[PDB]
């Protein structure tokens, strides 16, 4: 019944600012400190400070006093953190929870704040072609900001799908396959085709893989 | 400004024994939380009050500790138990989580399926190359996988990318990415690749000729 709906994930430039909103459902918005936390890959989870949406007061840590502002409008039920002077530092996860009082478990989605100079850029799709189990996959490489998203076959080849991680290549550019196995005897019968999806740079583009 | 410190940092667990970490303050703490992180999902609370569980959490989950060391534990680990597990307190303010502590799963070993992939045409009009090597579905994660080209072990110019274990059988997934400059890529004939596991006595060489 409790829901978090965080804004979507943003990309911003250095020194910009950037508002990020974080909707209540469920619960009574004012009746809970919002809290907002901050995850980065590696580091862990660092608190940025709460707001009580009756009073709209608040307290920052330290650490985030002059970067984060925190506000909340009763009206929509939606809490609110803008981020200021960005810096390549303030690129993570950041996290939307009524941590206090106790009694709403769940935290929000998270939303990813990406902060680059630099524009999008679409993903190109090759092709790892097969050749009684054989393997074959689609290989997504030099797009920017992160995510990608891949399916096979519209959505009815679920069953063996890896899609790794996307690893950063030295151009600066995100690199990602997806890869499927499936029976060898099917190849000249069944077609694979993968549906890479990269939102940022509203892409999407369809991949027939043959042997 | 307490400086939590979760050990272990990484830890893997059979179906059935009991788990245990624990969450170094660096200073006195009164009481101390956990929070359950599964992979792509948000936090979500599991202990309160050192050792009070959230609305959810199954019995086998219990949490101890006083002064500088609290601990997280379950009796009879369970599949679904894997997770990351952040310790958090209120104490002092300002609230400080801890690094996490990172349960896997423990199962016997796997060798990898290994696969070869020579660059597609459209991929060297280009003017770049990569050759990818895929491992499926092996335990442990550890595992070497080399690139030799024409009997050359090549050195720095490659990249892996591990799965997250899988949920059905709690094995692993890597694709290693050989990148080369066309012009680099025609200068040789033979590019090989070369694992090494637990699961294969020997080490699989997948290779192909230009």
């Amino acid at each position: 019944e409790v829901q978090l709906q965080q804004s979507g994930a943003e990309l911003a430039k250095p020194g910009a600012s950037v508002k990020m909103s974080c909707k209540a459902s469920g619960y009574t918005f004012t009746s809970y400190w919002m809290h907002w936390v901050k995850q980065r890959p590696g580091q862990g989870l660092e608190w940025i400070g709460y707001i009580n949406p009756s009073t709209g007061y608040t307290e920052y840590n330290q650490k985030f006093k002059d970067k984060a502002t925190l506000t909340a409008d009763k009206s929509s039920s939606t809490a609110y953190m803008q981020l200021s002077s960005l810096t390549s530092e303030d690129s993570a996860v950041y996290y939307c929870a009524p941590l206090w009082p106790l009694g709403t478990d769940y935290w929000g989605q998270g939303t990813t704040l990406t902060v680059s100079s630099a524009s999008t850029k679409g993903p190109s799709v090759f092709p790892l072609a097969p050749s009684g189990t054989a393997a074959l996959g689609c290989l997504v490489k030099d797009y920017f900001p992160e995510p990608v998203t891949v399916s096979w076959n519209s959505g009815a080849l679920t069953s063996g799908v890896h899609t790794f991680p996307a690893v950063l290549q030295s151009s600066g550019l995100y690199s990602l396959s997806s890869v499927v196995t499936v029976p060898s005897s099917s190849l000249g019968t069944q077609t694979y085709i993968c549906n890479v999806n990269h939102k940022p740079s509203n892409t999407k583009v369809d991949k027939k893989v043959e042997p | 400004d307490i400086v939590l410190t979760q050990s272990p940092a990484i830890m893997s667990a059979s179906p059935g024994e009991k788990v245990t970490m624990t969450c170094s303050a660096s200073s006195s703490v009164s009481y101390m939380h956990w929070y359950q992180q599964k992979s792509g999902t948000s936090p979500k609370r599991w202990i309160y009050d050192t050792s009070k569980l959230a609305s959810g959490v199954p019995a086998r989950f219990s949490g101890s500790g006083s002064g500088t060391s609290y601990s997280l534990t379950i009796s009879s680990m369970e599949a679904e138990d894997a997770a990351t597990y952040y310790c958090q307190q209120w104490s002092s303010n300002p609230p400080t989580f801890g690094a996490g502590t990172k349960l896997e799963l423990k199962r016997t070993v796997a060798a990898p399926s290994v696969f070869i992939f020579p660059p597609s045409d459209e991929q060297l009009k280009s003017g770049t190359a990569s050759v990818v090597c895929l491992l499926n579905n092996f335990y442990p994660r550890e595992a070497k996988v080399q690139w030799k080209v024409d009997n050359a072990l090549q050195s720095g110019n490659s990249q892996e990318s591990v799965t997250e274990q899988d949920s059905k059988d709690s094995t692993y997934s890597l694709s290693s990415t050989l990148t080369l400059s066309k012009a680099d890529y025609e200068k040789h004939k033979v590019y090989a690749c070369e694992v090494t596991h637990q699961g294969l006595r020997s080490p699989v060489t997948k290779s192909f000729n230009r």
